[PDB]
């Protein structure tokens, strides 16, 4: 009552017992604090089976086994934004249908040499469907995303991808391969929409963060022995309710094969990795001129 | 004027020291806290997440460094062969730094709970064969064949039905918690060795690929717990952030 | 009118027979506020007599926590990160030698102007925060609040601040987002006359009431530059150290 | 001697710190306040007051400096002609800087909320038109024309019958609260473009002035709020006080 | 109990939490704090359309539209002071209709490059009416006032006045122009009688403050295709219950032109502007000899 | 010596435009007139930015 | 106008707290108000004393927060950072 | 700022002074004791030996 | 001006005066000058055993 | 990428070997005529 509630951890479920002399609460010690969401929970994991039994979004239909093996992204099911989240005044449009639904991206080819490609979220849906136009015309967007990679081998392929969502997906380089140049990435490594971008480095999946330590972030294995698709529910992430569609990729999709394709000699050569995306709970807000970025 | 007596300590700068300062910017309310998902609220939660396990920590350069996380199975001459050997120590430097919790164990002195180490067979549907994966509690050696291996705490996987099984590493050490192991006096903190031996062999038809991969991912149980927050030195800069 | 608007006799249950262990290991040195309130070093400003870095005695750093490899690999291990903050700045000599010398911290939100000199008027601190501190003085520790505009600081930023096309003169914009540069730390000594003593100003930072979302891999490559996930391509190394054979140790 | 630990932060003199000192007159007793009319508790409410806004920032010298404070507007060739344009960001350097809302903001790093700008006409009674005054949320850059600014948040204006409209800026960003736009990296914080285009035309008789002008009032809503309190920019002098 | 209850908060209708390890209240922390009067509010939204149905104050009648479009200052009707405000012992004077009545200054006309004028109050009353032999001859004066600008223009002439209420209107100079000369302005610019002063620089108010932010204080607006006249109730505002009429002006009333008096030719060019201002509740203390300054 | 002054319990009553002009004299409105400068930044046409 | 009359809104909780725009958060911040010199050579004060007239007027930032109002109550925090001209801290 | 003087003894290091000191490890807990045999809680019980 | 550091068992011993181990930004370290009295740490029972 | 904005499904035939694709009435008219090559084809159902 003496002080203000302006510490970092007002709000939140937790009681901190701490020791404060002054008149803010931020100024006090760091105290005491007087199935599990970053383990990739399935839907049946989740209680989310109710949800998952045929997956219909929009006018799209994806056939997949479902809830076993099916990834909800950090335990939480897209949902709109809340009032006490939200900031904006005007109210977001919520197109639903037209907009939360599957688009098939395209249909890059897995190689025995294949290194991995990443997809830039939403930039992937920025300057297609409905989606895309409303991502253009509007200034602020929301919306989680329902990641279906596809990618079908016969029983005697072998190869496993690692399918997972990573959050922010800073893109490094080489800095000169000397580490002395300060160079940055290009828009179309950054951004490269739809067609998605092939990894330079895997292994340090082109950021200087190990491929594998990928799997805190919400992820999917595509063992062709095993399953032939990766569907991953993914949420909303950002420190803010509402993002540009255009500058800001909430986070990208990392599809790399970490055990290589292999395959005897008259099998089809040809194996395809297929992604399709639906967005869920899609809000756009801040209404102008449509604006490709 | 209060009387008062300063002690030893006084004008010092404790960095892990816990008190109270005099805040910058009087009634200053912050931003308020949307919600973000994914929240973590223990570096434990982080260490119970499967993370690849660097095994195959054979290759160097930047071209086949994408072979590490993964090891090669193949068939054989149905000798029990040996496939795979690693220390389970998760803070060692070794196969397990490419793992978030040796990356995590990294930053704290002592550690102590069972390990989960999941090995997944990433072969044809046709590929079928049977593995035992042994972990040597310490004071066994590298065992010599698959005999010596199945002495201690073992798991049999038969990667033809089951593509993805877990090695329990059990919690088992004199002490309560362990530290680091190292190559030489803290080496009485290793974990032991776990070790992964042909049970039967890696079948396949014709047409099936005659050499498949095992991708082992590495984590920690519910019973983990990590003490004593430490320096990491899993990585060194040199240099300076320019 | 449309209806459509603790051990006890995967848990080490099912792999060995197990015993009954009663588990009184504690758990609270492995959170956010164990791990993260610890002070290390954030920031270093050198104030020296005849170096071109500093020589008018005043010093305008842009605070930016990902200078120094260990905060920012501790840091980093998330993306969104809510924190107050318990900055403390251990001046000295590059000796080490404690001088009798009084310096003006100032802390310059974005907006605010940044000193052009040492004698510079923004040095009145009317609304700025600034902290009067002599170097025999012990360290100047203050609380730093969640600043950001946002709902938690964002230490990467797969995106860009501003619209419109980007070019590669526009690319260093990639990954800033000015929720997270917060003005200047700006730093002087306080006088007409140029200092006599060579400075060294230390910033160690210590985040209490630490909120982290989203866990990303660590970094397991060197760090060359702020702000910047840049790796040395030509020298990648791997995550850990190697080994001659995998059927050996 | 009670025993005490200093912490770091001692002898330090925060400007912003709110403590306690000695009281150099002791047992002093002010004077009473007297009732003044027009007391201010909160610089919102500074904010909620509508203050001119110079979108005209054209002329520079002394003797047009008057010209600022109101654009002209005056018959055209009826084609949905652009009459001004200005940034919606009290506390970008340009046309805000004359209004309090620009000025107050120029105090605080961060603002949230929306904005009053009342475009008052003052041209003659006889003097009849409509305006669109379209507010271009953030991304959408300077229409090209009329067509390309109706598209965002935008009012329609007869000025013949209401002499003064306001076109509420409305709270449309990402992030909760918007620091000041810059020409830069801080223009990720724009609060967008305001354009005014003639819908219909400026419509006078004869013996009426075929050139009018439109007086810009800016001010904030109550949803507004400053943060994070700084040294202002808006006004800089390179030299002392006599 | 045991501190002085003299901080400089006290006596007002916010309670502070606070910390004091001293005997004063005003060694204590800044602590916490535990239409719009600055919005120039109308008569309406004051509450006072009872006291502005017709206004008649004195013998003098204004006819103008009342309630929505008058203004009061600061939402504050003017009032006689109170005990607990006044300090001056002696009994003061109200006179109340020959001193509270509306006077006609003058008459200064308004061209197409006119820059503006004020006037300086109560030093416009100081040498007229019953209020200014009661300002001559008494120290203390208190007093608010209703100002009613009048400026009458045809339908074919366009043109709006800032009319408004400066307190504390402190004249600045040129300072020679270069700005090293600390020039002071004189008397007949400080305080200029009923006749007024024009603005050298009506951009700067001649005071260093810009004409744009002039609306916090109580203004109106005389657009001359909405309302000729300007009425601002004005309150009585210092630090003092009561002070001198002679060399303190409580307040300047700038009438500038911000949009330029345009008409064609054959309107008549000759738009003259009106001052009339009433003394609301006049309180005269301190009687002596009559002064003239 | 340096005097550093923090006002605290404040009540403030009747707000004036801002300083737009430099100062130059203590206690003093008085503005450089012949270098009055405006209240912000300029433009070099009002249909653009 | 409360955004409902111009555009079409949802509801937002504005949990945005109005605590640092008081005067109270606004003026509670040491800026500097004067500057005194007593040098050994200069003939500003050779003596060792110096008289400074109190006012706040003297300093921009301050003079300008300060005089956004005319009338103006407050109790001051006061202080007063002596130092070398070099900004040495000498034992005087 | 509470009043406060300093008496005789600041800033001195008596070696048996029992005071609180700052913690090096925040919110660290020990091992937990398990139970050795032999403890012994005086040394005038080693003296009767 | 001092600066003392502990580093547990694992975290990088510093292999000069101005190495990057000095940062500690988890290690517990001490900033002390000599002129202020010696500094006293509380150091709990760090064991495993 | 034109076909998936419209209403789609996509058939995993390696393990159903049997999807149904439901094209949805979605017409401007309550009933559709036969559509013809000519002004008929107003009451096309669309393409698959
Ligand atoms: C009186 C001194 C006050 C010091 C105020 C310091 C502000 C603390 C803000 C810390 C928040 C992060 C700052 C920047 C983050 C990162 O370094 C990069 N921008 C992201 O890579
Ligand atoms: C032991 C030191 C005590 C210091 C006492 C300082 C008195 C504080 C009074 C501050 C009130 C304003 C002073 C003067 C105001 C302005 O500068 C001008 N006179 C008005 O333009």
């Amino acid at each position: 009552s003496h002080e203000n509630s302006n510490s970092a951890t007002e709000g939140s479920t937790i009681n901190y017992t701490t020791i404060n002399y002054y008149k803010d609460s931020y100024a006090a010690t760091a105290g005491k604090q007087s199935a599990a969401p970053l383990k990739s929970p399935s839907a049946e994991a989740c209680g989310y089976s109710d949800r998952v039994a045929q997956l219909t979004i929009g006018n799209s239909t994806i056939t997949t086994q479902a809830a076993a093996n099916i990834i909800v992204g950090y335990g939480e099911w897209p949902s709109y934004c809340s009032d006490d989240d939200a900031t904006a005044v005007d109210k977001p449009t919520r197109p639903d249908v037209s907009v939360n639904r599957f688009y098939t991206l395209d249909t890059k080819l897995w190689e025995k040499s294949s290194k991995g490609w990443y997809w830039k979220f939403p930039d992937v849906l920025t300057e297609t469907g409905v989606f895309g136009q409303n991502a253009q015309f509007h200034y602020l967007y929301r919306s989680g995303f329902c990641i279906h990679v596809q990618c079908n081998a016969s029983k005697f392929h072998q190869g496993a991808l690692l399918v997972a969502i990573l959050p922010e997906y800073v893109i490094g380089t080489v800095a000169g391969g000397t580490g002395t140049e300060d160079s940055h990435p290009p828009y179309i490594q950054t951004q490269p929409g739809a067609d998605g971008f092939e990894l330079q480095h895997p292994y340090v999946l082109d950021a200087g963060i190990p491929i594998s330590q990928l799997t805190v972030c919400p992820h999917q294995w595509i063992n062709l022995r095993t399953n032939n698709c990766a569907t991953i529910i993914v949420p909303y992430m950002n420190t803010l309710p509402f993002d540009s569609a255009l500058n800001h990729c909430n986070f990208g999709l990392l599809v790399v094969p970490i055990s290589p394709l292999d395959f005897d000699q008259g099998a089809t050569p040809v194996i395809p990795i297929t992604i399709t995306l639906a967005p869920m709970c899609s809000e756009f807000a801040g209404l102008r001129q449509a604006v490709t970025q | 004027g209060f009387p008062t007596e300063l002690k030893p300590g006084t004008n010092q700068f404790l960095t892990t020291d816990d008190g109270v300062s005099a805040p910058i910017l009087p009634n200053f309310h912050p931003t308020p806290c949307i919600h973000i998902p994914g929240e973590v609220r223990n570096l434990l939660e982080l260490c119970q997440v499967e993370t690849i396990l660097e095994v195959n920590n054979v290759p160097t350069n930047a071209t086949s460094l994408m072979e590490r996380l993964r090891f090669p199975v193949s068939a054989q001459a149905g000798k029990g062969e040996l496939c795979a050997v690693f220390r389970a120590d998760p803070g060692r430097d070794g196969p397990w730094q490419s793992t978030m919790l040796g990356q995590l164990c990294g930053y704290y002195t002592q550690w102590s709970g069972s390990l989960e180490v999941t090995f997944m067979f990433t072969g044809s549907f046709m590929a079928t064969g049977k593995m035992l994966i042994a972990y040597t509690p310490p004071g066994g050696p590298l065992p010599k064949d698959r005999a010596t291996a199945m002495l201690g705490t073992h798991v049999i996987w038969d990667f033809g039905l089951q593509s993805s099984v877990t090695l329990v590493i059990p919690w088992i050490s004199n002490t309560h918690y362990r530290a680091h192991a190292r190559d030489g006096v803290f080496d009485y903190y290793t974990t032991g060795l776990v070790s992964i031996w042909y049970q039967t062999n890696y079948v396949v038809p014709i047409g099936a690929p005659n050499t498949a991969y095992i991708i082992a991912l590495a984590a920690a149980q519910k019973n983990f717990t990590m003490k004593l927050c430490k320096d990491t030195s899993h990585i060194l800069q040199t240099a300076s952030i320019q | 009118r449309v209806a459509d608007m603790n051990t006890q006799v995967t848990s080490d249950e099912s792999m060995i027979e197990t015993r009954c262990v009663l588990n009184s290991h504690s758990t609270a040195e492995t959170t956010l506020d164990s791990f993260f309130s610890r002070a290390g070093l954030v920031g270093e400003i050198d104030l020296p007599l005849e170096g071109t870095t500093n020589p008018n005695g005043y010093a305008n750093w842009d605070i930016d926590i990902t200078g120094y490899a260990q905060m920012r690999r501790k840091v980093e291990l998330f993306t969104y990160m809510r924190f107050d903050a318990e900055f403390t700045f251990v001046a000295c000599t590059p000796t080490g030698q404690v001088v009798p010398q009084l310096l003006q911290y100032m802390f310059v939100p974005p907006g605010a102007p940044k000193p052009e000199s040492r004698e510079s008027l923004a040095w009145q601190t009317a609304t700025n925060p600034s902290v009067f501190v002599k170097l025999t003085d012990p360290p100047a520790q203050v609380s730093v609040p969640f600043m950001s505009p946002a709902s938690a600081y964002q230490w990467f930023y797969d995106g860009y601040p501003t619209f419109g096309e980007h070019k590669q003169e526009k690319d260093l914009e990639y990954g800033a987002c000015p929720n997270n540069m917060m003005g200047t730390f700006s730093v002087r000594t306080v006088g007409s006359s140029k200092s006599k003593y060579a400075l060294v100003v230390r910033i160690y930072m210590r985040m209490k009431h630490v909120r982290a979302w989203i866990p990303r891999p660590m970094r397991n490559q060197n760090y060359l530059f702020k702000a910047n996930p840049n790796y040395a391509g030509d020298s990648i190394k791997p995550t850990g150290t190697s080994r001659n054979a995998i059927t050996t140790l």
